[PDB]
């Protein structure tokens, strides 16, 4: 039926197999974010309280949750060519800088349409993001004397601070041609970084959640 | 300068102008003689005997 | 690469004892191990073998029983317990590393060897003659029988070839009857007829001289041959 | 001995007959297009599946070769099959119910682990706890209801053969209110505790700001409750048979429910097993022919 | 500038006047009266699984038997063909895995991917392990494809416009291959691997000799991005697969494409393309799921070898034509003979 040898190759290769089980059996619990953004939006930031020219990897564990984020922004290429291969990642934490009404060449429509490419990518259909609205004190700071008109045809019923604020998440939340599928989760760090990592543990587990959900049939 | 740039080009396209040429028939002729010369040697084209087949069914 | 085996010495007839070799300079965790016994006089012969993750552990019926193998990877060590001991047990014992794969070299290192020194059905090799003369630049041939066809129907013909010289522990020279060994000099070369074999060697050098030994891994109670000398 | 005719005549065995053919029908598609998605599909065939795979191959046996049994023989009031086949119906009756109930079982302790403890799942149901869990179902279903094999007779109350009620009422009863406390226990605590779970995980979010989920528990749960408790609860207290005609006949075919809903609730509501047999129809009838 | 630009015109004027004349009568033309190939069912002999995620390459060893398949679960399977057993599983740096190869001795494999190294992995080391042998750094872009001439020179393409030919044993690449426009997607040794052919996101494909290190012929027709080449097994012409849905192929001395693989019902991309042995027949898997086999002479879809559910993504024939593998994104290889 088979030789020793034979015999001896079969029983390396079920090691190798029960190996390869071990490492998915771990692989698919720890969470996987995608970080993008404009180039000065705030990743560096974001990535220097998870720190705590190819594709750059920062793993950290946080409340015995295991996060590897992928900045992948140091690239320069063809983007339709490469971005598939995150299909699967947990989420896509998206950066973007509210001081940017006034840094024409309108760049702030630059990070929109970026965000809607990536809302509604054939790839980030199912995926969830998660919207870092960075530097709010350079915004709160500049609302008072630059209005919210400078950059966009209509704005809130006033250049008031929240309203303001309100007025760009719905604007970016807008954007999701796909509301039934994913979810948009929302944040408004004013450098209190502190809880930024927090509001990834949260709203990554209500991503997680609502997968498990999926998988069981609950949902 | 970026005249380098339209400099690269023509030094490339000008070297591809001098290449060796031949009719798209003898072309094709080659490639019917290789494909005909070598079918009894391929065992997708021929599927062999079992005999044969290392993949034996199973 | 190294092994290292202790734990030798004297001891009383039917008592009981350990031996121990220390692996190094390899990842043993996943090379299986073979324990393979030698009379003080007379060649060589299997005793046991484990295969990495002890998933499968095999022992000569000479032994079954009365010997034990194991092994711990952490450490990197290997272990033979031994109970009811007797006078035909004593013999150097030498730890032979073994890695299972296709076209893997099984049997290709061993150790140093430790020396026990007790007081006072299954596939047969043969081998042509206890004893071969030769001198330094001559062709020498070795010639080799087996009980049964080695060839197996994966087209595998299961023989090896080792070498001892006077003193130190056998090397690895062919496996599977054709396939030199890392480290093997051109000069040897192996055939057979599936039950017939035989192993050449050309422009014989200094250091050549010892015995030879054959080996089949058709079946797992591996048997050695008579082992053949050659001298200068 | 094997008529089981009204003693009050009231006529319900027609819609017996009825909800009966139903169950065939109904029961048998939800699940045979469940076994027919989940055996093609490899990737659908997960360690969590194979509890769904299990209750369906339960009920599948319940309502192809069981349940006919029953729209027989509450047509002519009478048992037409072999007196020896009735214990061999009995058996496989309440064996195939309480497979399914383990099963409900499991399936709400694995949705459990996957929900608020996702790293203990793959280790309670890891490639022995699966196989051991869905071996031990029917083991224990067929040790819980072998020993009845000469308790097992045409019961006139129920117009089907199963056990008899008055000489094997202390160890039925027993098992009965054994597998009640189980499976309530389970699939309420294991399903309010998966939608706290969610509420906890939600809420705590909300924070930060400048579903279905109870809908399926509740269907789940109700779902459970209204197959099994009536029948169960009535046999418990009713120990020797004294209550009218019709309720145990509406208590038994409450229990016909589970085997058509099942394939619902955990089969075509399940988006894997939904996405599955839509990709088969999708790709056209080449999963038969060529898969 | 614009004398320069007039120049590059008048040259890409001249050089498809020369094509146009050299073009007296197509190969389908050439192949009327040729019987064509029959109706070519694969079953599906072997299923390799263990792989987590999607496959992203594979490649043959040159004993027909093992073979090299790179997943991004972050590993590297070295399976034996024959009994389906792993002979080895290798970790990755980075899981990004994008390409993969197998030496022609045999002794070494390689990869690379997002992280723009090219790590070359040795099998035959004697603490029975396999080890990185060396990390190629150089490139500023993600690896497309790498290709083994030995054991100590190595070709690979990189998504930022250039390959290059590297020495493993010094580490440092010694010729860069540049004039592409858009991301070299694809690489393909010759069967002599005196010369290579490159396809890029520019839709243009080129070939270049690896010691002159210039590109000597470049090819165009594709509308779209090309994905995947080959080397017809004779060496004198490449078959080409873009984002356009149609297969392509070129003959060097010709310098033109001899044929097209266009159809109705494909309407999605190509992701990898092989040659069979006798080079009649043409592999091809596409976006949707299942392979397709072109009789290359005729262009007939002489079969499907349709058993894959994610997009397939790479395939190769054995060096003996055995078989043919198919990795696809549902991380499975099929074994096809
Ligand atoms: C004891 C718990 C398991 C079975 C509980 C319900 C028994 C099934 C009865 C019903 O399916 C058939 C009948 O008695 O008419």
């Amino acid at each position: 039926t088979l030789s020793a040898e034979d015999k001896a190759a079969v029983e390396r290769s079920k090691m190798i197999d029960r190996n390869l089980r071990e490492d998915g059996e771990k692989a698919a619990r720890e969470v996987k974010l995608l970080l993008l953004g404009a180039g000065e939006s705030g990743k560096n930031t974001i990535v220097k309280q998870m720190k705590i020219t190819g594709i750059v990897e920062t793993h950290f564990t946080f409340k015995d949750l295991h996060f590897k984020m992928f900045d992948v922004g140091a690239q320069r290429s063809e983007r339709k060519k490469w971005i598939h291969c995150f299909e699967g990642v947990t989420a896509i934490i998206f950066c973007v800088a509210l001081s940017d009404y006034d840094l024409v060449l309108n760049r702030m429509h630059a990070s929109m349409k970026l965000f809607d490419s990536i809302c509604n990518n054939k790839w980030f259909t199912d995926t969830s993001i998660i919207l870092f609205l960075n530097k709010k004190d350079l915004f709160e700071e500049k609302i008072k004397k630059s209005p919210l008109t400078i950059c966009y045809p209509e704005y809130a019923g006033s250049n008031t601070y929240e309203e303001a604020a309100a007025y760009i998440q719905c604007q970016f939340e807008d954007l999701n041609k796909r509301k039934d599928t994913k979810e948009i989760y929302t944040h408004f760090t004013c450098s209190t970084d502190t809880k930024n990592v927090q509001f990834v543990f949260d709203a990554v587990t209500d991503v997680i959640i609502k997968n498990n959900l999926k998988d069981c049939g609950l949902f | 300068a970026s005249i380098a740039q339209a400099r690269k080009l023509v030094e490339q396209l000008k070297m591809e102008a001098n290449i060796d040429r031949i009719k798209v028939s003898k072309a094709a002729a080659d490639l019917m003689a290789y494909c005909e010369a070598h079918a009894k040697e391929d065992p997708l084209l021929t599927p062999v005997p079992a005999s044969e087949n290392p993949f034996r069914e199973k | 690469v190294q092994l290292v085996e202790s734990g030798g010495g004297l001891v009383q007839p039917g008592g009981s004892r350990k031996l121990s070799c220390s692996a190094s300079g390899f990842a043993f965790s996943s090379f299986g191990m073979h324990w393979v016994r030698q009379a003080p006089e007379k060649g060589l012969e299997w005793v046991a073998y484990i295969s990495s993750g002890s998933g499968t552990i095999y022992y000569a019926d000479t032994v079954k029983g009365r010997f034990t193998i194991s092994r711990d990877d952490p450490k990197n060590t290997l272990f033979l317990q031994m109970t009811s001991l007797r006078s035909e047990d004593t013999a150097m014992y030498y730890c032979v590393r073994s890695i299972y794969y296709y076209g893997s070299s099984p049997f290709d290192f061993w150790g140093q060897g430790t020396t026990l020194t007790v007081s006072s059905s299954d596939i047969v090799m043969t081998q042509a003659t206890s004893s071969v003369p030769v001198t330094p630049g001559e062709s020498v041939s070795i010639s080799c029988r087996s009980s049964k066809s080695l060839l197996h129907s994966n087209g595998n013909t299961y023989l090896y070839w080792f070498l001892q010289r006077p003193g130190q522990s056998p090397q690895l020279l062919i496996y599977r009857m054709s396939n030199l060994a890392s480290g093997v000099p051109d000069r040897f070369s192996g055939s057979g007829s599936g039950t017939a074999f035989t192993l050449t060697i050309s422009r014989l050098e200094a250091e050549d001289v010892g015995v030879y030994y054959c080996m089949q891994h058709l079946e797992y109670p591996l048997t050695f041959g008579a082992g053949t000398k050659l001298e200068l | 001995n094997f008529s089981c005719y009204h003693e009050s005549v009231l006529g319900y065995r027609y819609v017996a007959v009825s909800w009966g053919v139903v169950v065939a029908v109904t029961g048998t598609v939800g699940n045979v297009l469940t076994l027919l998605a989940l055996a093609i599909q490899p990737k659908l065939r997960t360690r969590f599946n194979l509890l769904i795979a299990n209750l369906t191959l339960a009920d599948l046996l319940y309502c192809t070769l069981l349940q006919p049994f029953s729209v027989d023989t509450y047509l002519h009031l009478h048992w037409r099959t072999g007196a020896t086949f009735c214990r061999v119906f009995g058996l496989l009756l309440f064996a195939s119910n309480s497979v399914s109930i383990l099963t409900l079982c499991l399936i709400a302790l694995g949705r459990y682990l996957l929900i608020a403890h996702p790293k203990l799942f793959p280790q309670v149901f890891s490639a022995k706890g699966i196989v051991l869990a869905l071996v031990s179902t029917w083991v224990v279903g067929v040790a819980s209801f072998a020993p009845l094999w000469p308790i097992y007779i045409l019961v006139p109350v129920v117009c089907t053969c199963s056990f008899d009620r008055i000489r094997g009422r202390p160890y039925t009863t027993i098992l009965m209110g054994i597998y009640f406390v189980l499976g309530l226990s389970s699939v309420g605590i294991f399903y309010c505790l998966i939608h706290r779970q969610v509420k906890r995980a939600a809420q705590a979010l909300d924070q930060y700001k400048l579903g279905k989920v109870t809908r399926m528990c509740f269907a789940v749960f109700l779902c459970f409750a209204l197959s099994y408790i009536p029948f169960l609860l009535l046999n418990i207290l009713d120990a020797r048979v004294q209550a009218p005609r019709v309720v145990h006949m509406l208590a038994a075919n409450l229990t016909w429910l589970n085997g058509c809903i099942n394939p619902v609730l955990y089969a075509a509501m399940n988006r894997q097993f939904r996405q599955a047999y839509g990709s088969i129809l999708k790709r056209g009838p080449r999963s038969f022919h060529r898969l | 500038l614009d004398q320069l630009r007039q120049e590059a015109e008048q040259l890409k004027n001249q050089i498809r006047d020369a094509r146009k004349a050299c073009a007296d009568a197509t190969l389908s033309q050439i192949t009327n009266n040729i019987d064509p190939v029959g109706r070519i069912q694969m079953r599906t002999r072997r299923t390799l699984r263990g792989h987590l995620a999607k496959i992203y390459a594979m490649h043959w060893g040159t004993d027909s038997r093992l073979l090299v398949s790179a997943s991004q679960d972050g590993k590297l399977i070295i399976w034996d063909s024959y009994t389906t057993n792993k002979v080895h599983a290798i970790p990755l740096r980075s899981s990004w895995v994008m390409t993969c190869a197998y030496a022609p001795s045999g002794n070494y494999v390689a990869c690379g991917g997002l992280d723009n190294i090219c790590s070359i992995y040795n099998l035959k080391t004697r603490e029975g392990n396999v080890r990185v042998s060396r990390e190629l750094a150089g490139h500023t872009g993600y690896l497309s494809c790498c290709r083994f001439l030995d054991d100590n020179q190595i070709v690979t393409s990189s998504g930022d416009t250039t390959c290059a030919l590297w020495d493993i044993e010094t580490g440092q690449q010694t010729t860069t291959f540049t004039g592409h426009t858009g991301d070299v997607m694809s690489l393909s040794l010759a069967p002599d691997t005196r010369l290579f052919v490159s396809g890029a996101c520019d839709a243009s494909a080129k070939l270049w000799d690896v010691r002159e290190g210039m590109c000597r012929q470049t090819f165009t027709g594709h509308e779209s991005d090309i994905n995947a080449i080959c080397f017809f097994p004779n060496g004198n012409a490449f078959a080409t697969g873009s984002d356009d849905a149609t297969c392509r192929l070129f003959d060097l001395r010709a310098d033109q494409e001899l044929m097209t693989y266009s159809h109705d019902n494909i309407i999605c991309g190509i992701t990898s393309v092989s040659f069979s042995k006798s080079g009649r027949l043409l592999l091809a898997g596409y976006d949707d799921f299942n392979c397709n086999v072109w009789d290359a002479l005729k262009a007939d879809r002489a079969g499907v070898l349709a058993g894959h559910d994610n997009r397939v993504s790479c395939l190769g024939v054995t060096d003996d034509g055995m078989a043919v593998a198919t990795g696809s994104w549902d991380s499975f290889l099929k074994i096809w003979n």
